């Protein structure tokens, strides 16, 4: 991605985490496990559901062709009608396909950005108390149990305590 | 002790396209375009269409004797005319403004057949010899249209001026038909209507009409060298029609009480079967049962259909890039 | 000592929408869509429109006696016809190609009335009895159109062939009108024009015209069982018109010198009032005084208006997300 | 935002700063105060004014309907005209609304990016001479007066001097 | 020791525009819009167009004597009519449905001239005096059209009823022409066709036609106060035409075997020269030799052309921002 | 740019590097020189060629006007045809120009993002073994020859070796 996260410095994804889009794999004395960041995940979900619903909403009109017949001496107006129907058809096809391609790219960039922002959200809390491997993993210097990992997860990590 | 940050992945092999990249596998996507149709004609608004069968709109509406299956009242959500229906205008001629007539019947919902001019409206002529081998019924080799009547001079005397009147005192418009007979020579014209110049004239509040015969020799069609100029009109509520002719009149007999839809209305030329099913969207290609936004089946439809489009697929990515390992 | 980095915020509660998010408050936005209109008709290019008042385009242009308020020269930026104007075609009949006539007058700017054929152009007939109770003026129960003249045979003798000619040696096109009278029977036709077959013929360099009467009984409209087929044409600069008729001629009398705009031109069917004000954009719904790009008032306009659109609001965000605390 | 700045790690905005979009709140011995970075601000202003003017410019055509009347036997061509007018109306409505939604999102992302870029522009100058709180604030180790803050503001902070 | 990260730059001064910024220099861009044209008409599909030269479509197709250069078979990719071609309808009159005729010939590819009715088809009349000073050839002051024949009563006796028949047993449609002569008075009509009411009638399987003269005095055009109503039709494969007239008949003589393209087909009114070159795209403004997507030359073309657009330039940036120093 | 790289903290570009879009200028004992990162470069090339080809592809229809003539009494249908042709012309002009402006902006943002991502790709490998000047240059503490620079270039820099 353009934020470098997805398929970048975080080279791969976890088929283990099945309860969200973005999350965590911790590792300590009580054992490891996967758990998703429901906050940023739900933000992305609402945003994207909104994007899709907005698109479907803006696409809710229909140009309508007709079964109208034109005689032998009505060549011109018949061809006029055909040209019109075709024309509108062309513009709606274009609008559709283009909008799809564009929005797809931007959506992927969005996910990438969310991952990067989460990584930064973490790195801003733990500064000296851990070791940045550079691949989205941080190796503690001190110890961290369950109510320790949980504090980081709900964004309330007390840095001064573990700085010593 | 340590902790890692990452993203979702799964068994999905669903692919999308972007501007930068084609064939890209993602975790969760959605298809906006429908390409599936049930090749049949169903009911719309719980109302069933009208199968014209072996009859064309002309033969139906003019009362062709082989279209007696359609005779009487009709009600439709839409109309289905069959690609090779054989029964239309049996006696050779042209239905003036046919295309507009089709557009008008298309914008319809229901008709009620009624007698607008009994054969007694035409005094001192022969209202019971108006037949031809060109317009047979399924039971005899020489009849004529069910909604028209072919007036011929009495078995001796000449053709008197005949008059007719219909005051539309009702609340519904009246679709009706008449015609001018164009013989092949002078002796036929005399045999049927007698000598002297002939005219056919029809007046309403907002429409007049005057025409004479155009006698000439035409190529044989259905064994007839003659022609008939067929005409159609709508008598509005309050309007009243005066018919006056001294010869060559194919007089209106039965007419229809018409119901305008104000909605779209569609006339489909198709051979698909009409089944006892329901639908909310009905294209000429079949039925669409979808909640999707687009469709690539057909631009011609009646009911509530997705926007027609030429694309094969419109995949939209909702999830992120899939990288399992 | 320390220092902080941040962004603007304010008291603004103005909201916009994005693809990802609806109802989002921002610091500075702009509205591109105008929804405000002044329900009135103003002057365009300092030129005032034409209020047809209790007259329709037909009654105006044919010189209906109750439209004498409009008689003479006119100049307009656009035309306003009133939804229930009563004064149009008083003597029953049809103005051939009326829709095209309206389109043509629409593409206009000015007319100058003039006498194209004085009653002396028609020799040996009665040019001073052509009246009817169907076309009254505000002062008498029986008159006729101001731009036409109804020619009837002299108070004894038959109807002689009459000729007329107008050589348009001017630089402007000439809109003009004539008509064919269609009586209800033979005895009326004889009472007015005498026996023998009748014709009406008109020739120019690029237009010929020939028609006979179409005598028949029609329903009573305005107490008349007769009809008139009204006709209109444009005599181009250099073209010259020959009129020739031996009966049943509603001859042109007054005609107009027409000025083609080359610009759009609009004819509005509306009941809004015309006031002594100015405008640069004029819809059928009213005036738009805006510097905005879009508008949701009306698609029908004359002048320079914003692009019509169906939206309620098109808010565009220029500032950033508002987060006061 | 997707750069995480606005309503992210910089959780809120300053109703105090009324002379720009992006700027500074300093704090020292002579007293505090607010002052906006006119450079990046003016860049954003020019860019966005350009976006708006470009949009208004590209939207400067008008499909024009007509008062044209069609007779009883002109049903088909009348319906043709109606269908055309409606059609074009639909495409312009769509184009408008869609363009608005899209451009709004992208504009917000732009502002976010500008804030992030300013924050980085600062962090790249001061490296050891201050303490990154992680919320867009930096606590000096040395002293900084007015001609000190001003040097940072006009991008000419001398790091070697204050490294000791 | 050290290492630096950076980006490309070069001598390029090519500029593009974005929403945020105008006039922005980049390293590599591409132009999608073509604005260059070769002001000439070339061959399409290795087939050459048809230069009507000093003839209009009317004068060509009716066989005007000064358009004998075009006489016989023709084949074209498209048609070029010259802005001030002088040779069209020499004898004053109107070609009914001319616009549709042009549309139809436009949808064409080839014609083959043939004799459809030899002068012997018309018995007991004068098929060798049908000339006029209004339609001269380059060699004499009085001729007529090459595809029509002007039938006049024999140098004494009256005008007998004349008949003609053509059974199109071929596989190709037949474009053909006829006409009704409209004299200026009674004595001319008598001098040419004799007294008694006259008619012209034509019948096919799917078309009938009946018309009488419309005698009247018209303005002098080409020294003729008379007119001719010209008519055109297509006799389909299997259809057969019956011609019957007792006077005033401008009879068909030569007709064309027509080849329908099914493709677009274009008729250009232009003065550009036709050269011995080839092309794959041909606008009315000239030839486009491009691999580009758009073009701002002309919306009217035949062949495979880029999408027409009003823009001056559509520069697309492929490289990055250029910052040399 | 919005990622701050191009014409930002990397103030200028190198007319020396002529074998790619994004790359390197190294400096050691054997001598300096320019050499482009073919990986990220080729990624950008494929992506952008794809964007252009997609655009050209979606623009591959043509509304076609006709030479059709309309008589004196055909004013309305003639004006109908004109209005239609003009209409479609307007929408295609708009679509074209707008798409161009938009895609140009997004393409520049893409390049910017690629540069930033490369810079980060480098900074994530070398952490203590070099000095970040802040202008896209890194001054080593240890020594680095050719097989040393090359290891960084092909992404296989061994940090533990040179940490001491
Ligand atoms: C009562 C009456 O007039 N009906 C006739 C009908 C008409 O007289 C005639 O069609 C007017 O055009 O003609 C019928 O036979 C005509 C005749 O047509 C020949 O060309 C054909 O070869 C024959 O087979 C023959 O049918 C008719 O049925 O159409 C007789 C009818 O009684
Ligand atoms: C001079 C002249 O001919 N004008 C007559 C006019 C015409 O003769 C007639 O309209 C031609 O169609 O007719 C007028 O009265 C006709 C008559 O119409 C009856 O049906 C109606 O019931 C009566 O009230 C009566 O008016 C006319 O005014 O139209 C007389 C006029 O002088
Ligand atoms: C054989 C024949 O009838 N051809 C005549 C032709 C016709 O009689 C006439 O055009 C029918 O409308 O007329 C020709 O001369 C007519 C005449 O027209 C005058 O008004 C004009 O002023 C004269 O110059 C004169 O030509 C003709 O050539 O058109 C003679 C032709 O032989
Ligand atoms: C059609 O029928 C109605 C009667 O049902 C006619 O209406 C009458 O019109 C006259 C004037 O012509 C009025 O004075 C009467 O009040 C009406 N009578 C009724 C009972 O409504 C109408 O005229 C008829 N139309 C025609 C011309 O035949
Ligand atoms: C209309 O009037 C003008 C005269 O004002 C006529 O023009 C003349 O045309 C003749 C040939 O017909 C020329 O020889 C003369 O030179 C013209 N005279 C002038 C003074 O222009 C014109 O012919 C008239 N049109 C008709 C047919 O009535
Ligand atoms: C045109 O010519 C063909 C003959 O070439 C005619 O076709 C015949 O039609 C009759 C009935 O009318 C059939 O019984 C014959 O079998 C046909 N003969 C052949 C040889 O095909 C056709 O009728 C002619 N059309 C007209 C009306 O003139
Ligand atoms: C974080 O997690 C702990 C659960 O151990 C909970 O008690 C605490 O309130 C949480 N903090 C916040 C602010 O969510
Ligand atoms: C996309 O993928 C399909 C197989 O799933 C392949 O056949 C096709 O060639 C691919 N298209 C491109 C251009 O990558
Ligand atoms: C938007 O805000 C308005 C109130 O300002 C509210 O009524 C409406 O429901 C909101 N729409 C959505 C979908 O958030
Ligand atoms: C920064 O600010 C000081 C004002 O004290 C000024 O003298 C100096 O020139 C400025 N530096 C730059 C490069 O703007
Ligand atoms: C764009 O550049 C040209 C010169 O190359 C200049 O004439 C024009 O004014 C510039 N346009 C804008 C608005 O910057
Ligand atoms: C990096 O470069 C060296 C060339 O000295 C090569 O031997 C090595 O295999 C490369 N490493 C990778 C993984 O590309």
């Amino acid at each position: 991605g353009i934020f470098g996260a997805i398929a970048g410095f975080i080279e791969g994804g976890w088929t283990g985490m099945i309860d969200g889009w973005y999350g965590y794999h911790h590792e300590n004395s009580q054992g490891s496990g996967y758990a998703a960041d429901r906050e940023s995940t739900q933000k992305a979900i609402d945003g994207i559901t909104n994007k899709v619903n907005s698109i479907i909403n803006k696409m809710n009109t229909q140009f309508e062709a007709v079964d109208h017949e034109f005689s032998n001496l009505e060549r011109r107006i018949g061809n006029l009608n055909k040209r019109m129907e075709d024309g509108f058809l062309d513009v709606w096809t274009y609008n559709a396909e283009l909008l799809v391609l564009l929005e797809n790219e931007r959506t992927l960039d969005l996910h990438d950005a969310n991952v990067k922002n989460l990584y930064e959200k973490v790195k801003s809390q733990l500064r000296d108390n851990a070791n940045d491997l550079g691949n989205g993993c941080f190796e503690f210097w001190h110890k961290c149990d369950n109510e320790c990992m949980e504090s980081v997860k709900n964004g309330t990590y007390d840095y001064p305590k573990y700085q010593k | 002790d340590k902790i890692c940050i990452g993203y979702h992945a799964n068994n999905s092999t669903t692919q999308v396209d972007t501007l930068l990249e084609k064939n890209v596998t993602v975790t969760h996507s959605v298809e906006l375009l429908e390409n599936q149709k049930e090749k049949r004609f169903c009911k719309i608004m719980n109302k069933a269409p009208l199968d014209l069968k072996d009859c064309t709109i002309e033969g139906w509406i003019l009362g062709n004797p082989k279209c007696d299956l359609l005779l009487g009242d009709q009600s439709w959500s839409y109309i289905v005319e069959r690609p090779n229906a054989q029964n239309g205008i049996c006696y050779p001629g042209v239905l003036n403004e046919l295309e507009e007539l089709k557009a008008f019947i298309g914008s319809g919902e229901r008709v009620e057949r009624f007698e607008m001019f009994p054969k007694s409206t035409w005094a001192g002529v022969d209202t019971s010899r108006g037949v031809t081998n060109a317009c047979p019924s399924y039971t005899l080799d020489s009849s004529f249209y069910r909604n028209l009547v072919w007036l011929v001079k009495t078995d001796s005397a000449t053709y008197p001026v005949i008059k007719g009147t219909y005051n539309n005192t009702g609340t519904q418009p009246i679709l009706y038909f008449w015609g001018v007979h164009h013989p092949p020579d002078t002796t036929v014209q005399d045999n049927l209507y007698g000598s002297g110049d002939k005219y056919v004239r029809m007046g309403t509040e907002s429409m007049n009409f005057a025409k004479s015969p155009e006698i000439a020799a035409r190529p044989a069609v259905n064994g007839q060298r003659s022609r008939i100029d067929y005409y159609w009109s709508v008598l509005r509520p309050g309007e009243t029609l005066n018919v006056e002719s001294n010869g060559n009149l194919i007089a209106p007999w039965y007419a229809y009480k018409f119901v305008s839809t104000n909605k779209k209305g569609a006339v489909f030329k198709s051979d698909l079967p009409i089944e006892n099913c329901d639908a909310t969207c009905q294209t000429i290609a079949g039925v669409l049962k979808t909640n999707k936004t687009f469709q690539n089946v057909s631009p011609l439809w009646i009911g509530e259909c997705p926007k027609y489009v030429k694309s094969e697929s419109l995949r939209l990515a909702t999830g992120l890039r899939n990288v399992p390992q």
